[PDB]
């Protein structure tokens, strides 16, 4: 299987450094070109430019050219992204990807890695608090009862949100985050279930907050309220 | 230097109903293009190469036309899952691969009622001095609710703040969440917590609300 692996999301000051990565794997390094692809959330791809691993011949876009550089290291087959001076205009996605060509047919873009998000900005990382959204009748309806998880005043993006390790994924609405008036980001991250099994079955979040390195597992326990004095 | 100029840069259609979508190229780049789909939260895909050949394992109604400066791509019966924004990119250049801006292609489908559910904040966050009240409307069309918080019936303002998905892949539904941030001090002020909904889908705006110290 043909496949490019990113490093993970940065959090970076202006005036940094900064080399990302992408691990090819699957496919023979020094025969295709490898691609970079910048995008700000919500916006369009932007090509920034290429590198091929066998020459380590660099075409750069000239939006980009003075101020990014693609390296390869041909033993680690792995492809890589440089600032020198980084600007807070430079946080957005970058996709690293393959070049691929059936016979003369001009080439297109893929397989893609999953994207680095870079976010550069003044402000020290601030991990997640992570609280349950307990499932209760307040929660419930037609057999079906909903539960979450809130990921609350991080910053930067992104956080990862998975249901018991990744084996609960039908009925997932993990939320895009919102700007607090503190700057820091929250989001919930919901999903609905059979309510017979609230008893029986368990239900775990997994939160992953990479720029600081918080790492939570919050198991989500029904409650039952009586509503009395 | 070749621009690539796509339009429209979004539309919506019906299930079933067909989709077209153009590029147009500053010069002449005779059949070097390509067509991506980019799901929300995903990287891109490749559809179409070399402006009509179809990749393997695309499904047949996505199908790519012309040559020179103007390209199209249909999809002949669109699809909920054809969710998504759709990139044409010339690589006629020198691998100077430019892409068009994109278009992104909603679904059109019958109004969905949301339904309704209501979270009290969490003892650990109550212990930590902050309370977070989550409205959830689950699976709705179309996306524009109203959402309105009333603590001891008084209409709240300025202390919530919403999230909407993106249309989901399957039934063409938004989610939302409106979440109500207090001081654990002003919560404990007030008993009756209540989110009022208004929305294309109910007759009559739907009110889901719980009493502090209920559980």
């Amino acid at each position: 299987e043909v496949q490019l692996v990113q490093s993970g999301a940065e959090l970076k000051k202006p005036g940094e450094s900064l080399k990302i990565s992408c691990k090819a794997s699957g496919y023979t390094f020094t025969n295709y070109w490898v691609v970079w692809v910048r995008q700000m959330p919500g916006e369009g791809l932007e090509w920034m430019g290429s590198i091929h691993p066998r020459d380590s011949d660099a075409r750069y876009s000239l939006s980009f050219e003075g101020r990014v550089t693609f390296s390869v290291d041909k033993s680690t087959t792995t492809a890589y992204l440089q600032w020198s001076s980084l600007k807070v205009s430079d946080s957005a996605i970058y996709y690293c990807a393959r070049l691929s060509q059936v016979s003369g047919w001009s080439p297109w873009v893929g397989p893609w890695g999953q994207g680095t998000l870079v976010t550069v900005s003044s402000a020290s990382t601030k991990g997640p608090s992570v609280f349950p959204l307990a499932p209760s009748s307040k929660s419930t309806s037609g057999g079906t009862a909903a539960l979450g998880c809130l990921v609350k005043d991080y910053f930067p993006e992104p956080v990862t949100v998975s249901w018991n390790s990744g084996a609960l994924t039908s009925g997932v609405h993990t939320f895009p985050a919102v700007l607090q008036s503190s700057g820091l980001y929250s989001l919930s991250s919901v999903v609905t279930v059979p309510s017979s099994s609230l008893g029986t079955q368990t239900y775990i979040c997994n939160v992953n907050h990479k720029p600081s390195n918080t790492k939570v597992d919050k198991k989500v326990e029904p409650k039952s309220c009586d509503k009395l004095e | 230097d070749i621009v690539m100029t796509q339009s429209p840069s979004s539309l919506s259609a019906s299930v079933g109903d067909r989709v077209t979508i153009t590029c147009r190229a500053s010069q002449s780049i005779s059949v070097s293009l390509n067509w991506y789909q980019q799901k929300p939260g995903k990287a891109p895909k490749v559809l179409i190469y070399a402006a009509s050949r179809l990749q393997s394992g695309i499904p047949s109604r996505f199908s790519g036309s012309g040559s020179g400066s103007h390209f199209t791509l249909t999809i002949s019966s669109l699809q909920p899952e054809d969710f998504a924004t759709y990139y044409c990119q010339e690589t006629y250049s020198d691998l100077m691969y430019t892409f068009g801006q994109g278009t992104k292609v909603e679904i059109k489908r019958t109004v969905a009622a949301p339904s309704v559910f209501i979270f009290p904040p969490s003892d650990e966050q109550l212990k930590s001095g902050t309370a977070s009240v989550v409205c959830l409307l689950n699976n709705f069309y179309p996306r524009e609710a109203k959402v309105q918080w009333k603590v001891d019936n008084a209409l709240q303002s300025g202390n919530s703040q919403e999230s909407v998905t993106e249309q989901d892949s399957k039934d063409s539904t938004y989610s939302l969440s409106s979440t109500l941030t207090l001081s654990k001090a002003d919560y404990e002020k007030h008993k009756v917590y209540a989110c009022e909904v208004t929305h294309q889908g109910l007759s009559s705006p739907v009110t889901k609300s719980f009493n502090r110290g209920e559980c």
